[PDB]
């Protein structure tokens, strides 16, 4: 978007002429809630924009070979005309990750990170039960820096000796590491921002 | 000058040197393997990097000849005298000798030939175009070029056969800084006190020219200091000192932030009474990461970088966001709540794009959104609003803090007494992760912040600030500002009377015990209840949505 | 003009001096420590500093070669020729001698080269940018330039070997502002009656520039004194009054009660005439905020002696028509802090974040001219409970009022700037704004009692008159409950 | 011989404005 | 006057008003007179298009600079004096700012018989009486 | 014309009137009708273009200044009267006003468009000034 | 070459144009190929010169003017195709385009094959939208 | 036609091509693609405001009439759709035609000898001139 008179639906032709000369591309429009608004003072240009995106995307066949892929938090606020059949039919749903799914999140961020060998991490999927993957990025993230702190408080240690190897006393990311994160996790949904999903779901 | 003058920049340095050698030193090889290298580059990046001094030491290095073309002394006033000017020196450059054409400010030449309206300019860059690739359009000659906005080119004058490689003299690292550093303090005496590896550490957000700048500094002072007492005695044993150093430090900020300096405020961490606990969390968020980087990437994770305060007005969230500005070797950018809005359409995304553009460009840095509830409110809310500007700027600081970014060294601390107004998708890990409540101070915290806002007055000897913190209850730092304020204003209000009275034919050297205590009568509770009880339900509520642990 | 003519501004004098003259006077102690000094700087600060006077007193004393550039002087119609011109300034800096390069007024010659579209600015910008900094830059040539606004400046100009620092010269204080008054009378003939600590004293947001101002009006005051009292004399002036002209206190002090700065020339407030006289009752209160006003400002350095910052905000509140505003009125016309009032609703616009732009425009003319009262009458309208409405006219009073929050205290410079709030409905003010630092001590203004309703009664009763044996006492008990207004 | 000459005059910009809704 | 002095060209404005200058300082002391001043002088941060701000720049560079003047007087005259750059509205360029605004009964007494010297009346008109119930009217 | 003179170049408009005006004023005493003054009328204060306020300037100076008007009268026209400079409202520049907004002038007009034509005998003009009770002419 | 038409005289520009047409055409049935014709057509509208407008009418005179016994034809080759003036685009000018579109994986591995084909060698799966 | 009249010399074509339209003979002026001239008004200002003096300036004595085909029948303006220039509008909304325009096309080849443009006819249905 830009203040000028033209420059923004110009904008909009230049990144789809680029994008259809490059075939195949893979066009992604992140936060859908501000192209995509709903029509409904303030100039209208929103209204020029949208068009300009509806009538460029009417030109759209199986050659040129272009898939939008669209991305909002809020779908309530997406302008119904883009969801119409014909236009973009498959709308699909990620839900909050169950036990199993938590099980591989977590296993998934720890994958390049030292850890005890005798640690578990069902027991962690087993208490949250409402949490999401920001969730559990922040608890991992919340051990890693309690484990940063116990190795370099060990390193000043080790330099006060000195003054009057190994790099720290464990490199692994200990137990106690989690059993002390756990106080300053959020869970950050609302089961009450959840009922709007769910509804848009069964809608 | 030549390639031991520039620093900072290897793998660029290479590229650019084997491009300019190889050509012209070992031709044989490249008809042995049949193809020949690219033939153009395109020097993009940041202001004050290295391009034009890039490209004096290849001019000065290479015995090949060489012709500089300047941005705009290619056109003159006469038709056709630009493409004439152009031909000329192509033409010029070709027929002595093999050459290496550099074009300085090549951005002044070419724009993009779809938004430009003129008629001379077009016409000179389709003369830059046919005559750099076509039939008889080159034959043994380099071709160099130095931009700061590389999105301003055509995209027909940037292809394989006119600029195959585009190289990026970026912002220098640590051991860039360091390399810098070195190169530029190789002429002048130095004394023996410098610490140049922790001095590089400190310039947190220098690049190039900026680094010079300092060291120009550091030696201005020394002449300024060691000419008051004013031969030969002084013009030996100048020795520039470190001192020296670390006052130009303190002064010079970064060319790219110098748009955005925030005035200079005081304060430390002895200043914030009470925080203990949140001060040594914050040292501990901010410091980790810039100062322990390679345990950091030992683990295999990225550091954690939001936070937000919220608690009731008056009790120091915005005192926090100045001991950390102050108190800390990190970039600061101060951004109030409703500053970043305008009038036309677009420009307030237009303002935050540059805005952390210019915070992630010189990392780490620091950023302090002001009253985050002013331009980050729930979504969807207004019924009548200017055509949803406010939720288009929301959402792109969604995108902005955590998208399709490169994830370098860059805070947000965002301050709201209002923190059920922000949208729930701003709370979340990954922009706003961890939510820090300041909640109103206990008898030792009132203790300790009555203290650190008398650290600076003098009071009596008998005088015990225990009675004050033990009175007030349900005070906040606001309020025993306004107390100690009362107290001073009443003792000055002796002070002036006393002088008067002797004069009618330092009385008060301190503040009497007699004055805190007839100041004390008009002392309030600046937060009602109603607030505290808001306040500790959102808290309930934040621990409450947590359960089974 | 030399430069024992520029007073309000030693540091950034120095600043100067030191490269424009010592690489030219001393060149040894620069190769003698081995780095060059800089050769680029840039002048700011709001307009009537002493820019452009700074550039004259550097041109008139030294003796390197000079070289003057208008901003827009440079344009001209065939494309390819502003350039050119520049081309011909800049090779005769190099060509003559060790030169300086002044040019003034640099902002509408060198914007971002971004936001702008023509394309003659950003070939000459480029042009610029090339000249001071590229290939075989510069030889023995300092480069100064003038602005009123920095911002407005290609980032690529503001940067070492182009702009090597700024220096901000700012508004003077009192001992600047002794100065520039001592600089300006030091040519007239003054009376043996005139004291100028006093004078710098009572003015307080001039810039230097309204200093001179101050003195021409003086010397247009006593003229016109002269040719009142003597004839207009229309053939010829005779010579014996010439002998005897004199500029007296009187003649200052009216121009000083006419003059204002100019940067609250556009926010003057029309002469209304109230004083503490005028206002009956409120003793107490009277005092505390004469009090209030005036210790920050005549006395700083007992302040700074106990090592606290002085108390800002006050507000009034009580029923309607106790003499708020009539406070506000005796506080405008004879207390010395500069006064800015704005009603309710007045900061409001119809575009989208102007009314915060507006808040921002206010604050900043009343720091600049500190120590500065500025009065928020109706503050019901302008800092309404946020949050409450839960319709919305698309969030602007949330916003406007957040504006206000951070613009009396959030991260500012400190500074002498004292916010009187007056309202008829506390209930449904934010508390935030309420919290000791934007407003610190609430003011109950109730009804008066017997006692001030008669002195009420007596300060109307002024310039009236009447019988001499009318007795107010029994009007004072007759009421019972009136107001001022009654 | 011919010459040349330089033209640049304005251009157009878009405003935003707020309403106020009465229920 | 305003709008009079900018042309098609790009620098011209400017190149008009230094000819203007350098005309009036060129021979005698002089009287300049700009007719609405609020159409050349715009508030700058909030007009866009250079070649306003470039005019406004070079008025200012003309009027007080660098050997700003010699002998010459300057006059403006508009309606909104609210909308004129605060850097034109300084000492040395606009020092004494006088309002001249509507009169008052005496005023309007004065302007009405000035008008009435050349028009022939009856003798049972009386000016006296005629101003007084007029009460807005200016000029 | 309104929107004719008006134009985005700059400098050019404010040209226009002046040669229009120096072309009415060249050759002999004459009537300058310059039609939809609203659309080149903003009130100053409204408006956001420059080159509106430059032309209200202009046509201000034109109108009313030393040598103004040398035996030429302008005649204007518009559609709503309160969207115009009240500095264009003063006397020397639109000092009079006039309203034209019945049976008999409708009559008058049907009279008058049907003098050139022999309609027919029994075409009674009573019934078209009774009906056409919504015509402007 | 589009911008290589002009010259320092007056009008000498046009005497260019023509000798070197008349010579292309009364040599022989030879080809002519004409460099960036979107130098010369902006659309008639971002003009505001003269220069522009003679020059271009006198090659839509000479395009015109061409008899069947010439036997010469003119290649144009431009990059921006939806920014040509419609003037030029009438029947009996120029009536056939070719859209000169992205080549397929195939296409990919014949061009990588042709460029090989002269170098000491020890792909059209993976690159997909490079061109040419 | 529409942008053939630019190079102020666009109204010096109006005016040559409508005095020599009114010097001739009572005739008919095509104005194809009247969109390009016309913008819908909300150097083209010049143009339509001389086209409308010029349309409105035939008296009785010129006797001539003008046609002019478009595309779109909405960007065209209603100071030019006003009672006295352009009023008298027709909505031109088959196989009869497309044989009639088969034959004046492929009349001027040596074709065949077993064709049937009937068939040609049929089975095209959308294909326009
Ligand atoms: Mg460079
Ligand atoms: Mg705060
Ligand atoms: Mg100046
Ligand atoms: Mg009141």
């Amino acid at each position: 978007l830009s203040m000028w008179y033209g420059e923004s639906e110009s904008n909009i032709r230049d990144i789809f002429d680029k994008a259809r000369a490059a075939a195949p591309t893979v066009v992604f429009l992140d936060e859908l809630d501000s192209i995509a608004k709903a029509r409904g003072d303030a100039g209208g240009a929103s209204d020029r924009v949208v068009n300009q995106l509806l009538t460029e995307m009417d030109g759209m066949n199986a050659k040129k070979n272009v898939f939008v892929i669209g991305a909002t938090n809020r779908p309530d606020q997406i302008d119904p005309a883009i969801l119409r059949p014909g236009r973009l039919d498959q709308l699909i749903y990620v839900p909050l990750p169950d036990e199993n799914a938590r099980l591989s999140i977590l296993n998934a961020q720890l994958r390049k990170t030292p850890l005890e060998p005798g640690l578990e991490l069902t027991a962690i999927a087993k208490a949250t039960q409402g949490f999401s993957g920001a969730d559990l990025l922040y608890i991992v993230q919340r051990a890693a820096k309690y484990a940063i702190k116990d190795s370099i408080e060990a390193h000043r240690q080790h330099e006060a000796e000195k003054e009057v190897p190994e790099v720290d006393p464990v490199p692994y990311i200990t137990k106690e590491h989690f059993a002390e994160a756990m106080k300053t996790a959020k869970r950050s949904v609302s089961d009450a921002e959840l009922r709007r999903y769910e509804a848009y779901s069964q809608q | 000058v030549g390639y031991d003058d520039i620093g900072g920049c290897r793998k660029q340095m290479a590229q650019i040197r084997e491009m300019v050698e190889l050509p012209l030193r070992h031709p044989q090889l490249f008809k042995a393997i049949g193809i020949k290298p690219p033939r153009g580059v395109l020097m993009y990046g940041p202001p004050g990097t290295g391009k034009t001094l890039m490209a004096r030491a290849v001019a000065n290095e290479t015995g090949a000849f060489f012709f500089l073309i300047n941005g705009p002394e290619v056109m003159s006033k006469m038709a056709g005298e630009s493409e004439s000017n152009l031909r000329k020196a192509f033409e010029e450059a070709e027929k002595n000798a093999p050459a290496i054409i550099f074009i300085d400010e090549i951005d002044s030449i070419a724009p993009k030939r779809d938004k430009t309206n003129g008629e001379v300019e077009r016409r000179v860059v389709s003369q830059l175009l046919t005559l750099m690739d076509g039939m008889k359009a080159r034959s043994n000659v380099v071709v160099i070029a130095a931009t700061n906005r590389p999105n301003s080119i055509d995209p027909a004058l940037r292809r394989f056969g006119r600029f195959d490689r585009e190289v990026d003299i970026g912002i220098p690292d640590a051991t860039g800084r360091l390399e810098v550093l070195r190169i530029h303090t190789k002429n002048m005496k130095l004394a023996d006190d410098v610490d140049l590896e922790a001095l590089a550490a400190e310039t947190h957000g220098y690049v190039g020219a900026d680094i010079a700048s300092l060291c120009s500094e550091a030696a201005m002072q020394q002449i300024r200091e060691k000419m008051d007492l004013i031969d030969a005695e002084v013009l030996d044993s100048l020795g520039v000192t470190m001192d020296n150093f670390r006052f130009a430090l303190g002064n010079s900020n970064p060319s790219a932030l110098r748009e955005t300096v925030v005035e200079s405020v005081n304060v430390t961490w002895d200043d914030v009474g009470g925080l203990d606990e949140i001060k040594e969390e914050l040292k501990e968020t901010v410091e980790y990461p810039v100062l322990h980087p390679d345990q950091y990437t030992k683990f295999g994770l990225s550091p954690s970088k939001g936070v937000l305060f919220y608690g009731p007005p008056g009790t120091g969230k915005t005192l926090l966001a100045k001991a950390v500005a102050t108190e800390v070797s990190a970039n600061f950018i101060s951004v109030k709540g409703p500053e970043l809005l305008s009038m036309w359409y677009g420009e307030s995304e237009s303002n935050i794009r540059d805005i952390f553009d210019k915070a992630r460009a010189a990392a780490p840095t620091v950023v302090f959104l002001d009253e985050l509830d002013s331009i980050a409110k729930a979504r969807g809310g207004s019924l009548g609003d200017a055509g949803g500007a406010s939720d288009r700027v929301v959402n792109q600081l969604l995108t902005e803090m955590d998208g399709m970014n490169a994830k370098k060294n860059v805070f947000v601390i965002g301050a709201t007494n209002r923190p059920d107004q922000i949208d729930p998708a701003i709370l979340r890990p990954g922009r706003l992760d961890q939510l820090i409540y300041v909640p109103l101070p206990d008898e030792n915290a009132r203790l300790s912040i009555l203290n650190a806002q008398l650290r600076k007055t003098p009071l009596e000897p008998g005088l015990e600030l225990t009675a004050i913190a033990k009175a007030t209850q349900g005070f906040s730092g606001a309020d025993l500002l306004y107390i100690v304020q009362r107290a001073a204003k009443y003792a000055i209000k002796d002070s002036i009377e006393a002088h008067r009275q002797h004069e009618a034919e330092d009385p008060v050297p301190y503040i009497t015990k007699e004055h805190f205590a007839e100041a004390m009568k008009t002392a309030k509770r600046s937060v009602s209840d109603a607030e505290l009880r808001r306040y500790e339900a959102y808290s309930q509520q934040m621990k409450a949505s947590r359960g089974q642990f | 003009v030399g430069y024992d003519d520029i007073g309000g501004c030693r540091k950034q004098m120095a600043q100067i001096r030191e490269m424009v003259e010592l690489p030219l006077r001393h060149p040894q102690l620069f190769k003698a420590i081995g780095i060059k000094p800089p050769r680029g700087v840039l002048m700011y600060g709001p307009p009537g500093t002493g820019k452009t006077l700074m550039a004259r007193a550097v041109a008139n004393e030294t003796g390197a070669f000079f070289f003057l550039i208008n901003g827009p002087e440079v344009m001209s119609k065939m494309a390819g020729e502003s350039e050119s011109n520049l081309r011909k300034a800049f090779e005769e800096a190099e060509k003559n001698a060790p030169a300086i390069i002044f040019i003034d007024e640099i902002d509408s010659i060198a914007p971002k080269r971004d936001k702008t579209n023509g394309e003659v600015e950003r070939r000459v910008v480029s042009q610029l940018l090339t000249l001071m900094d590229g290939m075989k830059a510069r030889s023995n040539v300092v480069v100064i330039a003038a602005t009123n606004r920095p911002n407005s400046i290609d980032p690529a100009l503001r940067r070492f070997g182009r702009f090597d620092r700024e220096v901000d010269i700012g508004i003077p204080d009192a001992t600047g502002r002794l100065e520039v008054l001592r600089i300006h009378t030091k040519n007239m003939k003054l009376a043996d009656d005139v004291d100028l600590e006093a004078l710098a004293a009572e003015t307080h947001g001039y810039v230097g520039a309204d200093i001179a101002s101050l003195c021409s009006e003086a010397a247009m005051q006593q003229i016109r004194e002269k040719m009142d009292l003597i004839d207009l004399d229309e053939d010829e002036i005779d010579a014996e009054v010439l002998d005897s002209l004199g500029v007296t206190m009187d003649n200052f002090r009216f121009a000083l009660g006419n003059s204002n700065p100019s940067a609250l020339r556009e926010t003057v407030v029309e002469s209304v005439n109230v004083t503490w006289d005028d206002v009956g009752g409120l003793d107490e209160i009277k005092e505390e905020l004469k009090e209030t006003v005036e210790y920050p400002v005549l006395h700083p350095d007992q302040y700074t002696k106990f090592g606290l910052s002085p108390s800002k905000g006050v507000l009034f509140y009580g029923p309607p028509g106790t003499g708020k505003t009539l406070l506000a009125k005796a506080v405008a016309t004879e207390v010395s802090a500069n006064f800015i009032s704005v009603k309710g609703p007045e900061l409001l616009s119809m575009w989208y974040g102007e009314s915060e732009s507006n808040i921002r425009d206010i604050f900043d003319k009343a720091r600049a001219a500190a120590p500065t009262v500025v009065f928020l009458d109706e503050l019901d309208s302008i800092a309404k409970a946020r949050g409450g409405s839960l319709g919305d006219a698309g969030g602007a009073s949330d916003r406007v009022v957040n504006q206000l929050l951070t613009e009396m205290d959030g991260m500012n410079a400190k500074k002498n700037v004292f916010v009187i709030g007056a309202t008829n409905r506390p209930d449904q003010i934010d508390p935030a704004i309420l919290r000791p630092g934007r407003l610190d001590q609430l003011i109950y203004v109730p009804l008066p009692d017997e006692n001030a309703r008669l002195s009420i009664l007596n300060a109307q009763l002024r310039k009236t008159p009447l019988e001499p044996g009318l007795e107010l006492t029994a009007i004072a008990k007759a009421t019972q409950g009136f107001s001022g207004a009654d | 011989a011919a010459a040349a000459a330089a033209a640049a005059a304005a251009a157009a910009a878009v405003a935003v404005a707020v309403a106020v809704a009465a229920a």
